[PDB]
Order: C-alpha cells, then structure tokens, then sequence
C-alpha cells in the first residue's frame, strides 16, 4: 500500500 | 512521549514550523477549461499536497509516536478534510473565489464547469466567509488542521470493540490547552476563551461533512473515467468506501 | 429572544423537559429477522420518532424565533444525527449493543442482517462506548443534542447571528455543568473539547448513514414513509 | 406542502 510505504520513506 | 511535556508555545512553534509548502497547479491559460481538464488540475494539486501532508504529519508531535498502522489509518481518514481546511485557510482573503493554488483562483461560475462540484464549492467559500468573520489565527488554524488528523480516524479504532487510544486523547488535549492558551494571550475573557473554542471545533464537523460530499464527488468521477487518478489517490479513496 | 435571558439552569431545566419519548418496535420476540424486515422496524421506528423530534425542536430554547423556512431546513440537515446521537445515549448501558427500542436491542452481528449496515452499526457502537468512557450525564446530553439542531446546517444574517448567539448559550451552560460538577478550569475545557469533537464523528455517520438508507430505498428493500422520502430527499 | 412544514406549524 502507497501511504504505508511512503510513511516509512 | 515528548508531546505531552510540550509548553502552549512548544506546541504552536512545532506545528507553524511544519506547515507545508503552497504548490502550484500546471494551470495552462492557452486553453479552456473542460470538466476532464478542472479534475485533472485540481487532482494533480491534490495528488502532490499529499506528499507534503505526509511529511507534515509526520511532524505533528504524537503522531510518529503510533504503528504505521495506525498512521495509515488517520491518514486515510482525514486526508480530504485536510486538503479542505488548508484550502479554504489559504481563499479567507479571497472573498468569493477559492485559491488552489496561488496560478489557480477559481469563483463558483468556474466550478460550474465540472458536474456536481459547485455544491461543494459554495460549502467552501461559506467556509472560508465563516473563518473571516472570526477571524481565525495562523496559530489557531494550525492547531484545528492537527486537532482533525488526529480526530477524524480515532472513534475508527475497532479491535470490532472501540480500543482505549489514550495516547491520541492526551495528545488532543494537549492541543485544547494550547488553543486557550492562544486565546487568553489574545486577550479573550475566560467567557469568550470557551465560546471560541467551541465554535472553532462546531466548523470541524462542517468540514467533515465537506468531505463526505466531495469523496463521493470524487469517486463519481472515477466510476465515469472523467480523470485519470494517481495510483495514490485511488488507494486513499478506497479506503472511503462509496457506493 | 427569550432564549438569551435564561440562565445555566433554567437552560438544562427547559431542555430535559423537552426531551422526546422513548418509542417502542413493532417487533414481535418470537419471529425472526430479514434484511427488507429489519429495514422495516428500523424505519417505521424512524418514522414514528421524526413526528416526536419536531416538537421536542420547537422546545429548543430560539429555535421558534427563527422562519419557518430555517426551521424546515434545520431539521432536514440534523435529523439523522439526532435520532443517532439518542441512539447512542439509550445505547450507553449496554456494551456491545444498540437500544433501537426497549424491545429492539441489537448486537453488531443482528446489523450484518442487513447489506453495508454492520459498518454504521459499528461506528454507532464505538460512539456509545466513548460515551461511557467519558461518563456522558444526561445533562450534557440534552445540550449536545440542541447543538446538533442548531449547527448542522448553520453554514448550508440576523438569522446566523441569533443562533450562534443561542448556540454561545448552550456552550456557557455544559460549562456550568462542568465547573458545577467539579471540574478544574483545564479539565472543563478539555471535556468540552472532547464532546464537539464527538459531534464530528456523529456528523460523519449521518452521512454514511444517509446515502446507506438511499440505497434501501432505490433498491426497494423497504416502502419509505412520505415524510422520510422527504427527508431522505432533502439530502439530494 | 413538505409534511414537514405542515407538522412545524401544527405543533
Ligand atoms: C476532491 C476534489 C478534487 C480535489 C480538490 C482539492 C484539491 C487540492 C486542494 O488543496 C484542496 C482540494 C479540496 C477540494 C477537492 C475536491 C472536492 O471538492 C471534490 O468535489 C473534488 O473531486
Ligand atoms: C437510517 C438507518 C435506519 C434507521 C436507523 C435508526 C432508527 C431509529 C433510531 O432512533 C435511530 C436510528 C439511527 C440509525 C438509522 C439507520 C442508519 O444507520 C442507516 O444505516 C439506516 O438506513
Ligand atoms: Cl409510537
């Protein structure tokens, strides 16, 4: 999922 | 948790200092506007705000205190209404048109052009009229776009039992607290201090309402191909679910 | 503008004796449930509830100050939220379940009974559940009911003018009852805080809630009172 | 003619 891997970055 | 030893002052200085950036539509001025073409902006602006917002969220104080989970959650649900909140922040000098973007200054005659989105456009001038008349704070504004990501997906948290997030309604009253605080050093009577506070929060469930219109608003255009929508934007509308 | 005059207490008085009657379902124990039966005792229980609310709205202390027109348009926007917000109230003493009725009482898996119910249901539920946790009184309640009624389509003039005037009032007196229940100044304004916020959430089932009935509608599950077509309509 | 007018004045 885009939003989850973007939190992580 | 640092966000609960925060000061008042603490607090408004992290928050003022993660605002995001003001971006610019690719607005092209040779051509006329269709309804495809207004989404097309208007969605590209939102699409590259979230980016931003993310980051923002980030800095919120608590907030990268909870499971990515738990993040992803908030997120999803308070995206649009906080895309509506610094919107309708950045038209309050603007009376009557609604500033997207400093190259995209729309009037409702405008939002005509794209079916079903004038409803929702005049809810957000009214809005935005509202917010003048009080006139509302940079400070205050900061707090309420904080106070509805940490809200708006909290009485979501089903175990399907509501859990006790204890850490998000510390953090909310956190935020109470600096809201007054903000107020007193304004110079408001301890009367005028909770009249404030409770008409600033009575606009969040407006705000709430503007975005349930304009999600099914948005998934109407999708479900009519009128706009390509960013892998992104798809999965935080699906999350929403319409029908 | 009566209403401006009252006091905390005469404010909290008017209000819980205005308060509507407690309906009771048609439902019968013995028989059990389908999705167009229990869409059914849901709406006729609706029904019969909305003939209620309009008169406990005219109790409102201001709201007969205003047209008829505002009046119409009030109750077209709150309407749902009301008899939600009540729900959750009944609902406050029995965890796990919704009180639609004395007779009524449903747990969450009843709600899968009908198609995309079981996801308001929940929401209904983790609302009555904060409730509890807060220890909502019944004092608070009647003003946040009264609230509802005056804010929710506020936005949708002399007219504003009075009832954000009326609506200061009804914030002074969940004040009085929080500072005369103790409360320290801090902790009043933080329970304040923490009950418009709920109202957000109330707003946000409202919704849901809206377009899920105007799928029953459409899909013909249930023949929809006139008076809840129009309500229903209102909302398009 | 909304019945909700005619019940606001009828009550
Ligand atoms: C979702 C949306 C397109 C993106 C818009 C936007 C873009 C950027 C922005 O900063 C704020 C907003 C706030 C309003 C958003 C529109 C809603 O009113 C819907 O009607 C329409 O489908
Ligand atoms: C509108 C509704 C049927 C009537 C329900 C009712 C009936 C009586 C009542 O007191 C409160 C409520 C609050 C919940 C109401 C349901 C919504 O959740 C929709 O899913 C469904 O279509
Ligand atoms: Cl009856």
């Amino acid at each position: 999922k885009i939003l989850h891997r973007l939190l992580q970055d | 948790s640092l966000a609960l030893s925060l000061t008042a002052d603490q607090m408004v200085s992290a928050l003022l200092d993660a605002e995001p950036p003001i971006l610019y539509s690719e607005y092209d001025p040779t051509r006329p506007f269709s309804e495809a073409s207004m989404m097309g902006l208007l969605t590209n602006l939102a699409d590259r705000e979230l980016v931003h917002m993310i980051n923002w969220a980030k800095r919120v104080p608590g907030f990268v205190d909870l499971t990515l989970h738990d993040q992803v959650h908030l997120l999803e649900c308070a995206w649009l209404e906080i895309l509506m909140i610094g919107l309708v922040w950045r038209s309050m000098e603007h009376p009557g048109k609604l500033l997207f973007a400093p190259n995209l200054l729309l009037d409702r005659n405008q939002g005509k052009c794209v079916e079903g989105m004038v409803e929702i456009f005049d809810m957000l001038l009214a809005t935005s009229s509202r917010f003048r008349m009080m006139n509302l704070q940079g400070e205050e504004f900061v707090c309420l776009k904080s106070i509805i990501l940490l809200n708006s997906g909290v009485y979501t948290f089903l175990s399907k039992s509501l859990e006790e997030k204890d850490h998000i309604h510390r953090v909310l009253d956190k935020i109470t607290d600096t809201l007054i605080h903000l107020m007193a050093k304004a110079g408001l009577t301890l009367q005028q201090q909770h009249q404030r506070l409770a008409q600033l929060l009575l606009i969040l469930s407006h705000i709430r309402h503007m975005s349930n219109k304009g999600m099914e608003h948005l998934y109407s255009m999708k479900c009519k191909n009128v706009v390509p929508l960013s892998d992104l934007l798809l999965e935080m509308l699906d999350a929403h679910r319409l029908h």
